[PDB]
């Protein structure tokens, strides 16, 4: 007779709530359905954050779930979405998914210790800077950075990579977050031997970047630029000079495959790990109950290591830190605006494609 | 205003007699406060949110001096949470808001009274140095802080001319079974080992690494923390002798850790109203909220970082980092307990003993030369 599992969590609206349900159907009817049957519940997003708080520790209670997904709500420019949820989660070691959370912070495990999620954080971008910068005869590196904590992981990262091919790079000018004038940090990089501005900035400071340096006659004839994915996207692509490298992710604003491949991987794990020894189901009630359970640990280790071959993502696979590897990047290349695709990146695996390369200038 | 929680759930020494004197004192800092306390029981998500926000209906201009006694880590998260969406500052003193997490958000207002474990590093570089033995390893394995720690280590150690030996760096992350392990422990030959694991991880190495040999009469093993609990719940497999270092807590009482706080509240209160002669509240709603922004009006921010009391001084820095905290430095007795030999007071140790007592490690040349000086042949 089949055993009752209760997996399944916040998504942004009831459109995506009925196909979160549709596709946890779909993943019943393949293998098992005389042992285990995992029903889906759902609820949606709500502003202030302790009724979120309040609503989540609903949900552990009435259901006792085993995982939980976060998907980001419609709102933006907040990275919230994932933050409360993972504490109270925290608390005891219920793994949760996270759907489209790119950001640097949660990538720690220190501090959000049962958080997973199948999107890469930009400092898999630093790593792609590197790659090409390698193979393409450039190896200067003049990078900038705002003091905060993403910018502390990219350069950390990209450092980390440059030491084993045993080199250096120039500078690391730092501006504080959020400020309104950086004339100052744009006129010392300007008397340097450096022609490869790096920055990664977010949004508005890299828009005040771009039109400070529009002004200070740094576009064009050589100085050739770079820039993360949210530096061209926005407000920022406004200002902007020819030439930039805006490197992207390929199907990552797409949530629909992002649902499918989570719901796979899920159900793989758990048709894995109900063969062992005895198992206690997880707590209840938020109120009578202060314990974390035994098997949260195992859990995760279990779901670390699992491969979901055939999906509309790919081979998904999990980093050991809790990210994702082996993602896709889209190099698009800007020229007279609507930028055009010029190569493709997978993986110590850059081949460009058959368009052309304009640089800034136009040479 | 102020508003202090607990419920003893180990110590029973409070009741009423808890909440006596405070601010009164010689405090030249009078206003509309009062010293109001709450008891309470074992914490749970739900039952603290609703308790935090039941004593945010009076606490309008007020803080909270929550202490735990549980070791559950999450308690320190929520608590972080919950200041950033109320403005309330607050600290922690016990256990549970105790252990110092890395990063807080900007917009929160927090800081317990921990220590980094860069200091924790600092001060075993001292005293290691102190006894002149340089030459170390630094067998590690797979946790979060492993690589930060690495790194302050090793900067650390190259930025001062007093020459350390760096060798045998260890992080073996393979599990506890293949011949990368024995490979890994048979390479180390010094007699000074620093380790760095999570509780049952560092009883599994050392339980391995005694078949070995390593064990002996001349070896020292420094963890940080880490194994210490917060009592004397070591393992039984721990041989003795372990050098460690820690929070102190018999020269320091939550009866004075109380006082403390109260007087830092007092005293960040008064320095608010010597520079803006006047303390809003914020009394709003803890439910119903996401229906204002951001309103920069009397944060206790810039009120803090500098403040002293009745001559002590205990400011913090950014974080939860005190800049003077009281960590002490114990070894492990012979009938199994936790020893108590100097005391980080000042940037010097002070320590007790002039030499080591040479601690049995499981259940030889030197010697006593005298002389005094006479002549040129011996010169003082």
């Amino acid at each position: 007779d089949p055993k009752i599992v209760n997996i399944g969590a916040v998504l942004s609206t009831r459109k995506h709530e009925q196909m979160f349900r549709e596709a946890v159907n779909q993943a019943n009817k393949r293998h098992a359905s005389w042992k285990i049957q995992l029903n889906a519940t759902s609820v949606t997003h709500k502003p202030n954050a302790i009724q979120m708080a309040l609503s989540v520790c609903e949900d552990l209670i009435s259901s006792q779930v085993y995982a939980i997904l976060v998907s980001h709500p419609p709102t933006p420019n907040d990275h919230f979405t994932p933050t409360p949820v993972s504490y109270t989660a925290g608390f005891y070691r219920i793994p949760v998914l996270g759907l489209t959370t790119r950001m640097s912070i949660y990538s720690d495990k220190s501090i959000h210790l049962s958080f997973l999620r199948t999107v890469p954080p930009y400092s898999h971008q630093s790593s792609v800077w590197f790659e090409m910068m390698r193979v393409y005869s450039w190896n200067h590196i003049i990078l900038l950075v705002s003091d905060d904590h993403e910018g502390r992981a990219a350069q950390k990262r990209l450092e980390t990579l440059l030491e084993e091919r045993e080199s250096k790079a120039e500078k690391v000018l730092q501006f504080d977050p959020g400020t309104k004038n950086v004339t100052a940090l744009l006129m010392e990089a300007k008397e340097l031997e450096a022609r490869v501005i790096i920055l990664s900035a977010s949004e508005d400071d890299a828009a005040t970047v771009y039109r400070a340096a529009a002004m200070l006659n740094m576009t064009g004839s050589g100085y050739v630029w770079l820039v993360g994915e949210r530096e061209i996207s926005g407000n920022a692509l406004r200002y902007a000079p020819d030439g930039i490298l805006g490197l992207q992710l390929i199907n990552g604003k797409n949530e629909s495959a992002h649902i499918s491949d989570a719901v796979g991987v899920v159900a793989q794990a758990v048709h894995e790990l109900l063969e062992k020894e005895n198992i206690t189901d997880p707590p209840r009630g938020c109120v009578g109950n202060t314990n974390i359970w035994k098997t949260g640990p195992l859990f995760k280790r279990v779901l670390m290591s699992s491969k979901y071959a055939d999906g509309v993502t790919g081979r998904v696979e999990f980093n050991e830190d809790g990210d994702r590897k082996f993602a896709n990047y889209s190099i698009m290349n800007l020229q007279r605006r609507k930028l055009v695709q010029v190569g493709i990146y997978n993986g110590t695996h850059v081949i460009p494609n058959d368009r052309k390369i304009i640089w800034p200038g136009g040479e | 205003n102020i508003a202090v929680m607990l419920g003893h759930s180990h110590d029973v020494t409070e009741r009423e007699l808890r909440t006596l004197w405070g601010p009164e004192q010689a405090a030249g800092l009078p206003l509309d406060v009062n010293v109001v306390a709450l008891l309470m029981n074992r914490t749970d998500p739900k039952s603290l949110i609703t308790h935090v926000c039941d004593l945010m209906s009076g606490a309008r201009i007020h803080g909270l001096v929550f202490g735990d006694d549980t070791d559950q880590e999450a308690v320190a998260q929520m608590l972080d949470f919950i200041s950033s969406h109320t403005f309330v500052p607050i600290l922690g003193i016990h256990g549970g808001a105790s252990m110092i997490m890395a990063d807080k958000d900007p917009t929160s207002t927090f800081f317990q009274f921990g220590a980094s474990i860069q200091q924790q590093a600092t001060v075993m570089l001292k005293i290691m140095q102190d006894y002149d033995w340089h030459v170390f390893s630094l067998v590690t394995t797979i946790f979060p802080g492993y690589r930060e720690f690495i790194s302050f280590v090793k900067t650390t150690v190259d930025n001062s001319f007093v020459g350390w030996d760096m060798q045998n760096v260890i992080t073996l992350d393979t599990s506890f079974e293949d011949a990368k392990t024995q490979v890994q422990l048979k390479k180390i030959h010094s007699s000074v080992i620093l380790l760095y694991c999570s509780k049952d991880e560092a009883v599994l190495i050392l339980s391995e690494a005694r078949s070995l040999g390593l064990t002996g009469y001349d070896f020292f093993w420094i963890v940080p923390s880490l194994v210490s609990g917060n009592t004397e719940l070591i393992p039984k497999e721990f041989p003795s002798g372990l050098i460690s270092v820690s929070y102190d807590d018999w020269d320091y009482s939550l009866e004075a850790r109380v006082r403390d706080g109260i007087g830092i509240l007092t005293t960040a209160a008064s320095s608010m109203l010597e520079k803006f002669s006047y303390i809003p509240e914020a009394k709003a709603s803890c439910y119903g909220q996401m229906e204002r922004p951001e309103v920069p009006m009397h944060t206790l921010h810039p009120f803090m970082v500098n403040v002293t009391w009745d001559g002590k001084d205990l400011s913090f820095t950014e974080e939860g980092y005190q800049v003077h905290p009281r960590l002490v430095v114990i070894v492990l007795n012979k009938d199994r307990e936790w020893e108590k030999v100097g005391k980080w007071e000042n940037h010097t140790l002070s320590l007790r003993h002039a030499v080591w007592p040479r601690y049995k490690s499981f259940s030889d040349n030197h010697l006593s030369i005298v002389t005094l000086e006479e002549a040129p042949f011996v010169i003082v």
